[PDB]
């Protein structure tokens, strides 16, 4: 596992060299944006069943045959299994956007997925078009101006998107 | 623990005993060996009979289909393990031989009780079972390929204190066994968060010179009592009592309305 | 390929009748098995044989030790 | 699925043992028990859509609010009712299911095992689908072991959701 | 024990489920079946002494060598003889005691665990309880339900011997 | 696992339609040969060690090859494998026959089995030719009319043949 | 028992480690919302009835039918609504726990966990209890650091029920 | 476990009643002093090694027996367990210091202490005269004042002090 | 490597739970502590070679024997006093980067673990890296959160070898 800081101690440990200033100063403008990263991180494990809950409904209604008899998520179980996968990817990408480091999403989280939903029959690219719909609804969340000290969120937004877009290709 | 205690409290062999990995290329005596390891400590110490023998998981262990844990895991879903460890006994010791024949420890809170109550209640006893296989706990100690063992009289990582005390209370010695529908030892000790003193090999006995009584026997009492007469200084108490003074101790106590949690010859 | 007999639970359940192979690999000395009490024996190809109702178990402990599921097959 | 031939089958794959009198006892009370619940299942599905008709209209009797405020998890529009509609459906399909097969075995599979986070995941309370079981409880019309059967499916249902 | 009833139960509290229809389909099996095999009981316990007697001199006519030579292990003397009579007489009455309870559970618990290490130790030849189980099973006189029954437990313990 | 209700309800459930008359028909009709059914998985089981065993002592006595010292059946532990292995295909299709499906055998004892066959060096053809052996006295055995209801039996023999033809095939 | 200092412990106690740098900055951020978690719950309490009282007729508003249904599980009497303000007075003083805890400990270990079996077996609508949780996040007054936390707990409840 | 907030916080669940200002107040006063706390801890954490080992020589030293042949402490394997014991206590003496509360003291370290060394022959009483020497150091260290900002830690060095002797207490 | 963030994220995950208010204030002592961090980073790292150089020096000096005594274990040649400033080099990068890190990860990964073994194979004596972190402590010229940071892995460092 890897957070922000630890990915340039390990990439410098390699090069068993200390960490120049520019990287220094690259962490230290990281540091600069942690408060905006938490509040993001916040809004959405607030808005988290929301999120779940209306990407599901919102690609059920664009894909009905997934809830059809025969379907991939019919039947209760692999409904819940469905809505435990979607709130998984939700959860790894906040623990991604939380340490700064994609490698809990790719390392516990994607790590295997693509041939799991091989291996079950699970339509993978429906399981992409499920995590994109959570990702327009988790940046529009993070991006709500209300009730918040007003700020430039759009490298963290970007940062978050990119954690999404990780997902999203692994299962497809 | 080293040998000075170990001889004391009747636990050298558990010491002494080395942890069993069933390594690659394992040759047939080897794996007869591992499949006795956990007959032995799965099955609580049994005399298992053939007919009681799991002759598919063992062939699936044998020809490498299956590993040590899922071996270990079909035990442990057995109607064998049923019959003698879950249909005839309460919850409460039914996960205490779990952990005892699974984690090979003691439980440690009362918590743990909880748990697996619960997850009893809602997912039957197979999903109950899968919890302790499937244990960040069982992977550390024992992993894929290495029998369970017992690990409560040694310092664990993670470990509360009175795991080992507890652990003298689930294991009673090397010739025993887990039968006889019994109530678990450690019901109070866990629901009040306590200990209990360990009486275990020769750490029971206690002096008796002239004063033990015709048949020179001392009977330890423990017993919880309360103001019913003179002052009661402690809530817990013990007494020592010869074999003669016995049924008169007892009475006395019972009148008392004293609770008598233990007698054991000392 | 044997070993869906014993895999599978007892419970009967339709979906819980399905193992699959896992194919794991590099499975290291890390941080979240330092007190291991047994030793890793092989860090190339190693095979698990999962079944459907641990699946999600079986890749959570493959993900903390390091370990990467390269394929994942119906047995 | 959880049936009195396969649980008999898979507790005697479970001790390595073959097929003895306590199993083949289980498979004459499943013989038993069989024709009344094909009939049962025959007799459901002939009026089905009545039967689900009638359970809809009792569910937004007994739960009024369901067809009035707006709501992605109410039956104001039409939406809401062809969804309500199928999902009694599911029910009753599922049910006829039971009785075919001798067991609650279908609804745990397809309908049971994860019902409670769907419901809460979609804001669907239990006691609707409740009313709805109970109406089909209460006009299905089948008499004797079919009755009894069919009614301990529904039952299960009920209990399952409260 | 390894009876419908216990085994209802046993599958049961192992899923921590109510008794749902399967169970009483079990039940349902376990009440059709309970009458013919008290009564095969009975004509077993009523016939209890000459079937013993009977299967005894079988065994004996069958492997007349365990009537001559020496050896604790044989029937050359009255010891031995009165040991067969009491090992024909345990087969049969746990035999009763299977139909009686509608399962090999009581087979299981008192005679088939662990018999093959008393065969061993002892050095008694399995083929000679194999030949008064097939005598008992040739001269029981029963019919229909309870001969079917009967003779399951027979073959049964005829299985576990072989 | 699947019975022979179970199919057709996992069948009716993925189309998501209710049985048919004529399905409930075809179950009518197999609840009519219920009897029957008892009785072949009784007499079978009542004879399960003799099958066995006569038909593993008529695979050695042609082919005998296996028990020669350097044989697939030679030694103890080998020779017990094997009888274990016969005793375990009958015990599934006795499975098979309860259940009116194919299931249990399948799924629980034949996927997978030609695969560890080879690469224990098991004879595939010669465990294959003791099943032969096991279906004709497993076959004689409940084609025997004395002592029961004479009746016919031919659809539930030739469903007990199929079972036979099935471990046959997937083991060769 | 989620709180930081609590977890910082049990992670060091699970490595068998001495609390090194990694939990002081875990302390640390105690320290520096602990001040605003302390005046959120003081907040809270002293406001607590009016939004209690409000939280209730708000949920009563958006659910009419709470108040005219008998029922049990419905406040259409006295002894309805006194146990739906006691609710919502026992989530109102939980979340204030679980701000002078630093974390959703309180609410895990008092109101969270069987929150689920307990809104079933008494058919009580988890959405009920959503309403409310918003009622008691628009009308708390709070600003800042103690908005945020407070308002973080009230969604950890809202998530929880749905 | 409990720490100094959730004790209040159980305590006043179970009475049903929100925290009084005075609770509120007085935990105030706790987080005021928090710096100190965390001070404490890493400065005993700084020196464990130094603590446990100076502190077992002295036992020894005053203690002979401990080392001599036949004793508790002589053997590697039990000189080493001895050391151990000494740095777990000092360990869990800084956890309870961490959390302001004695519940992961009592609960994991010290419950069932008495009636393990009992039960080993550990004496109680060598073991408690260990921790006053490791409680004398610590609060050394603690009370130090070079190298930190001045200030008053009387009141976190008796809450350390009273750790320490419910360690002390509950060995013997 | 072993960090607030890393860690908060692995107990968070090993419950299945979100990110809550505990990780948060994890997070927020993090930074609380990053900034001074840094520039103890960029301090030490500013006077590596100086530091270094001093410290083996110090080695020397306390421990005499090193630089006469013939072995490949001693600092007696230039190749031995090129290994010895090579390892307290190693060991004061690992410190810079636990600074950067936040927390002991980077000398658990990459020092800590394991270095008992090294120091047993090749006779390298803990209490000489042990003289040379004192100096490192005692020569950074650090102040405020820095050396307090800076410190407590450097008593790590001494505490695990010692
Ligand atoms: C082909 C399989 C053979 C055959 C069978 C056959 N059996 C019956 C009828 C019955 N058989 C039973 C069976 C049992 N009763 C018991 O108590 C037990 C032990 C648990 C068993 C196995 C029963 C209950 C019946 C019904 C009543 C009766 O005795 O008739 C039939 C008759 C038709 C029917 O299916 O009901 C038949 C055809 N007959 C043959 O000729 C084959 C060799
Ligand atoms: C009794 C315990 C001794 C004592 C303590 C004391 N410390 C402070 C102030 C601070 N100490 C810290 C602590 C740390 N900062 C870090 O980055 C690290 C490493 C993670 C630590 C341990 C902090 C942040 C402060 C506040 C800022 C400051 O530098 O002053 C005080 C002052 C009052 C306060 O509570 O802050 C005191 C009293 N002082 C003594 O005299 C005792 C020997
Ligand atoms: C929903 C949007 C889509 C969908 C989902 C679906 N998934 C499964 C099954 C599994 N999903 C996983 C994945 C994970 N489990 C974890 O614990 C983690 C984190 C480490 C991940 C990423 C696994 C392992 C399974 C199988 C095991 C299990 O479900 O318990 C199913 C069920 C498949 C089946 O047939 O049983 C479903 C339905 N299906 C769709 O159609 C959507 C597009
Ligand atoms: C035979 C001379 C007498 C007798 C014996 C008897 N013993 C048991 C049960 C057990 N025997 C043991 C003993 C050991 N197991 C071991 O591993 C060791 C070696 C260290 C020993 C000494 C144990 C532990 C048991 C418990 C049960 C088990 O199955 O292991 C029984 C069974 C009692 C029962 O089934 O309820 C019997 C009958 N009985 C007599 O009548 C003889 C005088
Ligand atoms: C009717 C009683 C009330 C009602 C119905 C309603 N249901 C949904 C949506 C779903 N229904 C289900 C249920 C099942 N799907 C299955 O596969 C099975 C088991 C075989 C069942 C019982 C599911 C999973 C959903 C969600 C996904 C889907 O839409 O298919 C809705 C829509 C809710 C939403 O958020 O879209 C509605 C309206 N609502 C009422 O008001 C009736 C009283
Ligand atoms: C006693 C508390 C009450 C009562 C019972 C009663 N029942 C019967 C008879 C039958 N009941 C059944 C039961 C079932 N059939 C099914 O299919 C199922 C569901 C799977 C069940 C539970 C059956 C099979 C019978 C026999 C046939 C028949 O219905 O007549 C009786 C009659 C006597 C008998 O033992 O058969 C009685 C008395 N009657 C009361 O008044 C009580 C309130
Ligand atoms: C009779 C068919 C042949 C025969 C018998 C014979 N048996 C024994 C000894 C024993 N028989 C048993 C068997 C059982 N005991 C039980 O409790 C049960 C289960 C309910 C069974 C089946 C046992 C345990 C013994 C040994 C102990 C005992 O003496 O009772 C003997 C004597 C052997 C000896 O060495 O004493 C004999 C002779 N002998 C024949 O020749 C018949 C053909
Ligand atoms: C006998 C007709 C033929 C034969 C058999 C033989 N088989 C093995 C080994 C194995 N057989 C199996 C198969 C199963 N085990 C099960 O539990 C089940 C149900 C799931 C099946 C179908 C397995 C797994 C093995 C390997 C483990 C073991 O060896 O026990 C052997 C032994 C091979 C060896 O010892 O290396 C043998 C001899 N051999 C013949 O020649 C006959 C044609
Ligand atoms: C109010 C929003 C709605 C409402 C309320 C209502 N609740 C109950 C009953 C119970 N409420 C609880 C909840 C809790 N108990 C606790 O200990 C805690 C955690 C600290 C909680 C959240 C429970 C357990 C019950 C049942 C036992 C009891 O009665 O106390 C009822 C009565 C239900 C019944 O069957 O008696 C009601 C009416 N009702 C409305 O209409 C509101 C919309
Ligand atoms: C980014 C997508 C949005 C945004 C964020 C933003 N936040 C701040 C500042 C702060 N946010 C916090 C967060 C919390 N305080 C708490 O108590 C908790 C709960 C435990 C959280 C999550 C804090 C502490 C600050 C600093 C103090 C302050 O309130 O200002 C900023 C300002 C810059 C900064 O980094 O401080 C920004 C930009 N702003 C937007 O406009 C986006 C929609
Ligand atoms: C040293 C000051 C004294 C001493 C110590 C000593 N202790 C043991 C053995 C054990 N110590 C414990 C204690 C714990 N284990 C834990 O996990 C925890 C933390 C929660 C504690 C407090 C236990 C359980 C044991 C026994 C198991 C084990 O040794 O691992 C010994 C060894 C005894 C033996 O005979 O081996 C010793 C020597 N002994 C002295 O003489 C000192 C006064
Ligand atoms: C200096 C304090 C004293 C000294 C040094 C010395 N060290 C070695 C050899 C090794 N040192 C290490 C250490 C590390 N390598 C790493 O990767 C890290 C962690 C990042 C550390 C701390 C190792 C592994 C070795 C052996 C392999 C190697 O040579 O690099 C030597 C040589 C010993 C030998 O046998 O060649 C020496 C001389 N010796 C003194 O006298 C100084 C006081």
């Amino acid at each position: 596992m890897f957070d922000v800081f630890t990915r340039v101690v390990s990439q410098a440990d390699a090069r068993g060299e200390y960490l120049s200033g520019s990287q220094l100063d690259a962490l230290s403008a990281t540091v600069a944006e942690g408060n905006k990263r938490i509040d993001s991180v916040n809004r959405i494990t607030g808005n988290a069943s929301a999120i779940v809950s209306n990407a599901a409904r919102a690609l059920f209604a664009e894909q009905p045959q997934l809830i059809q008899p025969g379907g991939n998520a019919y039947t209760s179980r692999r409904m819940a299994a469905c809505l435990r996968d979607m709130e998984i990817i939700l959860r790894y990408v906040t623990y991604a956007t939380f340490t700064g480091d994609a490698s809990v999403l790719e390392d516990r989280c994607l790590n295997g997925l693509r041939e799991t939903y091989v291996a079950l029959g699970v339509p993978g690219a429906s399981v992409a078009a499920g995590v994109q719909k959570m990702k327009e609804a988790a940046l529009d969340i993070v991006n709500d101006p209300n009730g918040i000290t007003r700020g430039d969120c759009s490298a963290i937004v970007a940062e978050i998107a990119g954690y999404f877009d990780r997902a999203a290709a692994a299962v497809a | 623990t080293s040998l000075v205690s170990a001889q004391r409290l009747g636990i050298v062999a558990v010491d002494e005993a080395i942890p069993l990995e069933l390594r690659s290329r394992s040759t047939e005596e080897e794996v007869d060996a591992v499949i006795l390891a956990v007959y032995r400590q799965v099955l609580g110490n049994d005399h298992l009979m053939s007919q009681e023998r799991l002759t598919s998981a063992e062939s699936l262990l044998r020809g490498r289909e299956i590993s040590v844990r899922d071996f270990v895991r079909a035990v442990a879903l057995s109607e064998v393990y049923r019959q003698k460890f879950f249909h005839s006994n309460p919850q409460n010791r039914f996960i205490e031989l779990n952990y005892k024949h699974l984690l090979g420890r003691a439980p440690y809170d009362q918590s743990e009780i909880a748990f697996h109550t619960d997850l009893y209640h809602q997912g039957g006893y197979e999903a109950e079972i899968n919890s302790y296989i499937d244990s960040v706990e069982y992977t550390e100690n024992f992993g894929d390929w290495v029998v369970p063992y017992f690990r409560g009289f040694a310092t664990q990582r993670n470990q509360k204190t009175v795991g080992f005390s507890r652990s003298f209370q689930v294991y009673r010695g090397y010739a025993t066994s887990d039968r006889s529908g019994s109530r678990s030892r450690l019901t109070r000790e866990l629901a009040r968060n306590t200990a209990s003193p360990v009486y275990a090999g020769s750490t029971a006995e206690s002096l008796r010179g002239t004063s033990a009584g015709s048949r020179n026997q001392m009977y330890r009492l423990q017993v919880i009592q309360g103001a019913a007469g003179t002052r009661v200084r402690r809530g817990k108490a013990e007494y020592l009592v010869s074999y003669d003074n016995l049924s008169a101790k007892l009475q006395q106590i019972n009148r008392q309305g004293d609770t008598v949690t233990m007698i054991s010859l000392a | 390929m044997l070993g869906q007999s014993s895999l599978v639970g007892y419970s009967n359940t339709q979906a819980a009748n399905r193992v699959f192979v896992y194919e794991v690999s590099g499975l290291r000395q890390t941080d979240a098995n330092e007190n291991s009490a047994h030793d890793i024996r092989r860090s190339g190809s190693v095979f698990i044989k999962v079944p459907y109702a641990r699946m999600n178990d079986e890749m959570r402990r493959i993900s903390r030790l390091g370990g990467t599921i390269v394929n994942i097959r119906p047995y | 699925m959880k049936t009195p031939l396969t649980e008999a089958v898979s507790t005697a794959d479970s001790q390595g043992r073959f097929l003895s009198s306590t199993e083949l006892q289980i498979a004459f009370g499943r013989l038993r028990q069989a024709n009344a619940g094909l009939q049962a299942a025959k007799a459901l599905t002939d009026n089905a859509q009545s039967l689900v008709n009638g359970a809809a209209q009792a569910v937004y009797n007994k739960f009024p609010y369901t067809t009035q405020t707006q709501g992605n998890n109410f039956a104001a529009d039409q939406r809401g009712k062809d969804k309500c509609a199928r999902d009694i459906g599911y029910y009753l399909r599922i049910v006829t299911y039971c009785l075919v097969a001798g067991g609650t075995g279908p609804l745990d599979e397809y309908l049971i095992a994860g019902i409670d986070e769907i419901n809460r995941t979609f804001d669907l309370s239990p006691s609707w689908y409740v009313e709805a079981l109970k109406y089909i409880k209460a006009n299905h019309g089948l008499s004797g072991d079919a009755r009894d059967e069919a009614n301990s499916y529904l039952d299960y249902a009920i209990n399952a959701l409260s």
